[PDB]
């Protein structure tokens, strides 16, 4: 199990 | 190719799940000087994340297998050599996008939002390097990751609402940096909880376009904090 | 690198989902000229099916995008050229495996079971070539796919029970060839129905090792028959 | 677009 991180595409 | 043709190629490659092609296309767009649109920033980020992410996932599998291979040196040696080949690909890829960010994207960003986006990316890819770095090299990558995250963080706090997906996602990844790379759970938890709390406090600033991303990242902050409080 | 090292490499690459590495390792094994074990046969087949299958999937996505795109040269040009790039990759990959089968694997197979396995593969990769070929080239790939399938089919009917997974999997793919490549739905349906009927008639011959694959393939035979007969 | 199903790449022998 690992930490989750941000999705690669984001609303700007 | 024209910029418009490269972007079209990137979108075709994304649909076709051909992420090497997608990254090469957006690399060309970047090197052709100009500033990227919002959609182009996302194409660039999606492409390189999928290229590097394949290697990160492969690295975790081979590492695992190396661990389980107690008492068989030739198997162990093969797992080590193959892990190192994957690490070398990962380093090639991260250094590729880090050069695009440092040479083209960051120095030319006009808007603070774009600048935060790139600076976050810089922190991310130095963090991925740090995951597999060693010795004095790790010291450099870890330090460069932290500084990029810090500068993005300073700009985002003054320019973005706390519900802004980029501000939330930066806080999420910076908190992961603190927890997984810097081994600092208090800093990590403080950043993650503060980001969550500031978003909730001004939840009325969350607009329709950002809702999906911002609420997902808020859940990921919680998911991480739950994980990190088992292994405190 | 001795065969034992290449096979271990292939296994590691499979675990890491690095199918180019996996296929390269099994190609190297094959080119050393000795016959493969059952496990090595599956490693070779899994590796090249993943490599070619990525292009087949990408091709369908791009072809679907072209069909929904405005029908003029400027809007279609990129998708056409990109599809053609994927086609050339697919052709290179198929030519690769077909050379291995014709030069090493088929001539050297020691048992009818492996010989059928390889001839089925030959029919498969000529079928994938036929999916994107045209002109005189397509007539040649279609003919060669038919010939390999039919030879495998004749051997399997002499040497294998109808519940054997290789015989069932051959009949499944041969029926798909009839439906999709030869546009002969009647033969395709008759072959698929007969394969199912003959296996269930001899259901008491299905052993533990074969149960999973043979019952899965029987389900795919029925799935195809319902799909195919829904064109009324 | 739904297509015909074909055989899995790995088979018990």
């Amino acid at each position: 199990v690992t930490s989750s991180s941000c999705p690669a595409d984001l609303t700007q | 190719m024209d910029k418009s043709e490269l972007v079209q190629k990137a979108k075709l490659a994304e649909q076709a799940e051909r992420y090497d092609d997608m990254a090469a296309a957006m690399k060309a767009v970047t090197e052709q000087g100009h500033e990227l649109s919002n959609e182009e920033r996302n194409l660039l980020s999606v492409a390189y994340k999928n290229v590097v992410g394949a290697r990160r996932s492969s690295w975790r599998v081979i590492s695992s297998i190396e661990q389980k291979t107690e008492r068989n040196e030739k198997k162990q040696q093969m797992g080590k050599e193959y892990r190192e080949k994957i690490e070398a690909e990962l380093q090639d890829i991260c250094n590729d996008v880090l050069e695009l960010l440092d040479k083209y994207l960051i120095p030319n960003a006009t808007q603070p939002e774009s600048k935060v986006f790139y600076l976050k990316m810089k922190g991310d890819y130095f963090r991925y390097l740090s995951e597999v770095a060693s010795g004095d090299n790790k010291q450099t990558t870890v330090s460069n990751s932290q500084q990029a995250y810090q500068e993005a963080f300073e700009i985002s706090k003054k320019e973005m609402q706390p519900t802004h997906p980029i501000r939330l996602g930066l806080a999420l990844n910076f908190s992961v940096f603190y927890y997984e790379i810097l081994n600092s759970p208090e800093k990590a938890c403080s950043l993650a909880k503060t980001a969550f709390d500031e978003a909730i406090a001004e939840l009325d600033t969350l607009n329709e376009e950002s809702y999906k991303d911002s609420t997902l990242i808020m859940q990921l902050l919680r998911d991480n904090l739950t994980l990190w409080t088992s292994e405190n």
